[PDB]
């Protein structure tokens, strides 16, 4: 319960402050709201004047995501292009290991 | 590792939440990682990170951040990711990031940024994604924003900009994703949009757009466009010809 407008002991958080993101977290069977700074990885801060929620990178292949589909770092075995995952540089591109993305 | 902060063996260091009035000292050169969020450092002295020239990734998340020193974060060369969201920044600290070389990633949401200096952003030649969410901004700012060749996600929502003038972006030739929800946008001049010749999602979800957006007309890799919650009441025939690419199209509620 902290950063919290309204904490209830079952529900966990049920409002989060004005600047912060609220997030549902599963566990078992319990599912209770929280309050982040940002949102956690395989999510993308979802901005809103009455309440700013995270949810799913949606583009496969990803662990971090700056909106729906808009990777910023893909996972292993996939270099990053235009925030996109691909196992292989595409043409006009080549692999670049060392920061794991694609470069011309 | 020098308490109260917990290290590992990555050099990766998380001092979240420790009431720290400061930047903690006792702490490896060869940190990269290092996140002092939801700690109470009200100001940055000058020169507070010169123990750590190895620093990758930085995050001062929710510290209350008022005034940063120019000085405050001199050769920081390695420098990828900066995070500082939710502070009390008001004009964005255009002294402290100019010698960021090899900045990446930059995060400017949640603030109480009103204006932009023209002279921001200054050899930010590894720039590549962008917040603004969350503040008072009643422009875009178009000079700031020019000296960005390398972007590739800009996000805007939640401002107060209410319009915007021919070629703002036209810079941003390696632009992908542009976000404007939430904001107060009535009108969008012709060519305001020319040059995001690689955009691929433009966001303009609740707005005050009366008219169809014309200006759409220069994206040739446009995929989604979601402007819902509008005022729009007319879609002229053929506004579609310059985006053969679309997948979806967020118009209800209008
Ligand atoms: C943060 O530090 C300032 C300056 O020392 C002090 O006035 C304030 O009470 C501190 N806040 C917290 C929450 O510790
Ligand atoms: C980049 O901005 C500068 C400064 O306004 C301008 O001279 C130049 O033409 C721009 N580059 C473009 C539009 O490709």
């Amino acid at each position: 319960c902290k950063g919290c407008l309204s904490c209830s002991k079952d529900n966990g958080c049920s409002r989060c402050q004005q600047k912060l993101f609220f997030f549902l977290r599963r566990e078992g069977m319990r599912q209770y709201g929280e309050c982040l700074h940002s949102c956690p990885s395989g999510y993308y801060g979802h901005r809103a004047p009455d309440m700013n929620r995270c949810a799913r990178c949606r583009i496969e292949n990803c662990d971090s995501c700056f909106s729906k589909d808009f990777c910023t770092k893909c996972k292993v075995g996939f270099y990053l292009h235009r925030g996109r995952c691909f196992d292989e540089c595409p043409d006009g591109f080549a692999p670049l290991e060392e920061t794991m993305e694609c470069v011309e | 590792c020098a308490a109260p902060c917990s290290c590992d063996g990555d050099r990766r260091v998380d001092c979240s939440g420790k009431g720290l009035t400061a930047v903690p000292e006792g702490l490896s050169a060869f940190t990269q990682a290092l996140d002092i969020s939801m700690n109470n450092i009200t100001q940055l002295p000058e020169d507070a990170f010169k123990n750590f020239p190895f620093l990758e990734e930085l995050q001062l998340a929710g510290n209350d951040l008022s005034f940063i020193h120019p000085k405050a974060l001199s050769g920081l060369k390695e420098l990828k990711v900066l995070t500082l969201q939710n502070n009390q920044l008001k004009t964005v600290p255009s002294e402290a990031i100019r010698g960021l070389s090899a900045l990446q990633s930059l995060r400017l949401d949640a603030n109480h940024i009103t204006s932009v200096p023209e002279d921001s952003f200054e050899g930010l030649v590894q720039l590549r994604h962008l917040w603004l969410d969350d503040n008072s901004l009643t422009e875009v700012p178009v000079h700031p924003l020019s000296n960005l060749p390398t972007l590739q996600a800009l996000t805007l929502a939640l401002n107060k900009i209410s319009s915007i003038p021919d070629f703002a972006f036209t810079n941003l030739s390696s632009l992908v994703v542009l976000h404007l929800h939430n904001n107060k946008i009535r009108s969008l001049s012709q060519h305001c949009f020319d040059g995001l010749d690689n955009l691929e999602t433009l966001d303009l979800n609740y707005n005050n757009l009366g008219e169809f957006p014309q200006a759409i007309k220069a994206l040739p890799s446009l995929k989604e466009l979601g402007f819902h919650s509008n005022s729009i009441s007319v879609i002229p025939d053929g506004a579609f010809d310059g985006n053969p690419l679309l997948r979806t199209i967020h118009l209800y509620d209008n």
